[PDB]
């Protein structure tokens, strides 16, 4: 069905005064949309939201005019026709599973948790992702962070051993050394880059670890041709060879993540996002694992001690213990609790004989053409497992809100780096752009992406999840739901987002390398390594 | 309809603002990890008849982000002061960091000061590294003179893991925001 005709609105938007050319519009575009006879759901979307964008121009201009009454209903329906197009007609996604791992050589533990989504989905197409020139990245990471340690330790060598010393003041200064290597990196990657024999990120990476860190060329060289074959062995893609970068800007923004900052959770990001668009299906962090069998355990009731979280954890530790589906995977929590709810387990779990009895089937996952389905946790967005068909638009919306986000911050940032000041000074300049640039439609944006620099490498530092992450696809939610582009700030109420949950019977969460982060860390975890840090210092290496 | 008010949180870091922040909003205390989700906290409360949409800004306490806060600070219809029961040096810092901070960048904006982790006065753990530093668990009289020495609206205590009084705080804070 489709919205009121064309001479319905002229009846219900009647006025002594003659039509203005803007309403003459209105009239078109809703006439246009009413006699659209396309199967094609995009375009029935454009076509709203051209109506849309004509009755605000309308209602904008003539702020008094007696129409503006039947003009704000159609408004109401427009809302309620989106979801109309987006409910109606849903097909299964393409059978494609996606992973990323980029920076480096793949862990077994990675690969032991898309087996279990590949033993379970035999009918999937299992895509690991990866960057065939940069295995490297993650090597000139660890020397980095490494030296600027060693420098920072150093430096406070009077300090470090005081009971009462702030670890921040470590961090801090640390960040100054590894600010003055990341730039060192850049600026012979720059001159690197354009040589006639067309050099690849890993050829400059190993040229700058032999050169100023005083790696071996050779066990570089091992190292990335063995990251080559243990990924081309276990369902390995290169973006390189693919073709997913087309537009030059993402290129940037992802090379930006994997070579500037050394974030490879960002350069996922913006990787996931092109992958599904160019393919679709469903996108997977590597510490996600299929979801349980919905009612295996409905017999053992949780105890009052324990809580949600950590009772399904034990419900995975369980399983890995009885069943060594993977690899040492831990126990703690399993091992805290009594036998009378561990022999219960071991009996429930060793009753079952294939491993589809233990955890869930993906088979069909039924979406609109529009839409894409995020995960959900503590109420929230977070994109650690996506479905999405090719060419959503709801994808495209969420690499436009990236975009968006990347032209704002690099306009801000970009003078601040090419002042060449030290750590501090840079981060000072950058505060001043952002400051200078504040808005009440942007303010807890700017708030956000204040430690972008730091992230990776310093507590508390997760402006991630709102340049590439997260809330770039809460705005892209916002931007579709009310036919809108380029939200900056704008959420959506609880009923209105559920509508693209990720379904929760087919996705574990609470996985033992969920709880680590690999991209940051919080202030508790410091504390702990900085203390392994001294101690490691005073105490000397054999 | 809902009337919309703007609910901003201050205090030193570490004393439970944003797990505060998520029990309220939904429900939930995070006892395992905090997932690397998209912050966003609004809730709708129903206070002396009236409905309210209530927005928490959270902040961070660190002198770090001291020349960021108060891009978080305009058009702030209510302020959560907070410290943790089992920090005495964060309940210090109220008047030494926060209460000038925010008279400067919220004129004539009520407080409500918000004594966090109630679950800990009485933890055995606690009192015993407490003890070592020479220093006992936070009073409910000293709060409670705090309040008056700083002229907030209100004080009240809460417990983010065990919900206890939580309900108490933003109803207290949406009554402030109302008058
Ligand atoms: O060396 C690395 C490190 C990370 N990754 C990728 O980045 C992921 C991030 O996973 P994780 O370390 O668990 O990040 P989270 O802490 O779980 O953060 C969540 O919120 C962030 C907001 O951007 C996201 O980037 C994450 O995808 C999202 O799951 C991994 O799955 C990989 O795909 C790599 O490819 N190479
Ligand atoms: N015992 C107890 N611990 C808490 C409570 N609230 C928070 N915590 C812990 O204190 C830490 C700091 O909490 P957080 O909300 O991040 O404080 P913030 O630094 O002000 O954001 C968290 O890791 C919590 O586990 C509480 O009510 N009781
Ligand atoms: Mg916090
Ligand atoms: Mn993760």
């Amino acid at each position: 069905m489709s919205l009121i005709s064309k001479e319905e609105l002229i009846k219900l938007a009647y006025s002594i005064r003659p039509r203005e050319n803007e309403y003459k519009t209105i009239l078109t575009n809703l006439d246009e949309y009413n006699k659209l006879t396309t199967n094609n759901n995009e375009n029935k979307y454009l076509q709203l939201k051209k109506l849309n964008e004509s009755i605000d121009v309308f209602m904008n201009k003539y702020k008094t005019s007696s129409r503006n009454r039947a003009l704000s209903n159609l408004k109401k329906d427009i809302l309620k026709e989106v979801i109309l197009i987006k409910n109606s007609n849903t097909s299964p996604v393409e059978k494609n599973l996606h992973f990323v791992w980029i920076g480096g050589e793949v862990s077994d533990i990675a690969l032991e948790y898309i087996k279990q989504w590949a033993d379970i989905n035999a009918e999937y197409n299992i895509k690991l992702w990866y960057d065939s020139e940069a295995f490297l990245v993650n090597t000139l990471k660890k020397a980095i962070v490494e030296s600027s340690t060693t420098e920072a330790l150093q430096l406070l060598e009077e300090e470090i051993q005081n009971p009462q010393f702030d670890n921040m003041k470590f961090y801090k200064k640390r960040m100054e050394f590894i600010y003055d290597r990341q730039k060192r990196f850049i600026n012979y990657y720059a001159s690197q880059i354009n040589k006639p024999t067309v050099p690849t990120i890993d050829d400059i990476i190993k040229s700058h670890l032999v050169s100023e860190y005083n790696r071996d060329e050779t066990v570089l060289e091992s190292y990335r041709t063995n990251s080559l074959r243990k990924i081309n062995s276990n369902h390995g893609i290169d973006i390189r060879a693919n073709s997913l970068f087309t537009e030059q800007e993402l290129l940037n923004i992802y090379s930006q993540e994997l070579l500037n900052r050394g974030n490879l959770a960002a350069a996922s990001d913006i990787v996931r996002l092109l992958a599904l668009k160019n393919f679709g299906g469903v996108y997977l962090d590597v510490d996600m694992l299929p979801g349980i069998h919905s009612d295996l355990f409905k017999t053992i009731s949780r105890p009052s001690s324990i809580g949600l979280d950590r009772w399904e954890m034990i419900k995975l530790e369980a399983i890995m213990k009885y069943k060594k589906y993977i690899n040492n995977y831990t126990s703690e929590n399993f091992d805290k609790l009594d036998q009378q709810l561990k022999d219960n387990f071991k009996l429930i779990i060793e009753s079952k004989s294939e491993k589809s009895e233990i955890f869930s089937k993906l088979e069909n996952l039924n979406v609109s053409d529009l839409e894409i389905k995020i995960a959900f946790a503590l109420g929230s967005v977070i994109n650690q497992a996506l479905i999405s068909k090719q060419g959503s638009y709801l994808t495209n919306l969420v690499i436009e809100q990236v975009k968006n986000r990347y032209q704002f911050l690099n306009q801000h940032l970009n003078p601040a780096i090419e002042s060449d000041n030290n750590f501090t000074d840079t981060t000072k300049i950058f505060h001043d752009s952002l400051f200078n640039s504040a808005t009440a439609e942007n303010s807890m944006f700017l708030t956000k992406i204040a430690p972008y620099l730091q992230v990776g490498f310093m507590p508390e530092a997760r402006s991630t999840i709102s340049l590439s992450g997260p809330g770039a696809y809460a705005s892209a939610y916002y931007d579709f739901i009310n036919l809108q582009e380029n939200t900056i700030e704008k959420t959506l109420k609880a009923s209105d987002l559920i509508e693209f949950k990720f379904p929760e019977n087919n996705l574990s969460q609470l996985t033992e390398q969920e709880i680590n982060s690999l991209w940051s860390f919080d202030q508790a975890s410091a504390k702990y390594q900085f203390e392994k840090y001294v101690r490691d210092y005073t105490g000397g290496s054999l | 309809a809902a009337i919309r008010k703007k609910l901003v949180i201050v205090g030193d870091g570490a004393c439970g603002k944003t797990c505060l922040l998520i029990v309220f909003s939904k429900d939930q205390f995070p006892e395992v990890y905090v997932p690397n989700v998209f912050e966003n906290y609004v809730a709708d409360i129903e206070v002396d008849g009236k409905q309210v949409e209530l927005a928490l800004w959270d902040t961070a306490g660190q002198e770090d982000y001291d020349r960021l806060r108060p891009l978080s600070y305009p058009d702030t219809d209510v302020i959560l002061m907070c410290f943790s029961i089992d920090s005495p040096d964060s309940l210090e810092n109220i008047p030494e960091k926060w209460t000038p901070e925010v008279k400067h960048f919220c004129p004539n904006v009520p407080i409500i000061l918000v004594g966090n982790k109630k679950d800990l006065r009485n933890d055995e753990h606690t009192r015993r590294e407490l003890a070592k530093m020479k220093q006992e668990p936070v009073k409910p009289e000293e709060g409670r003179d705090m309040a008056n020495r700083i002229g907030a609206f209100g004080y009240m205590e809460c417990s983010a893991k065990t919900k206890d009084g939580v309900r108490e705080v933003f109803e207290m804070a949406t009554r402030a925001a109302l008058q």
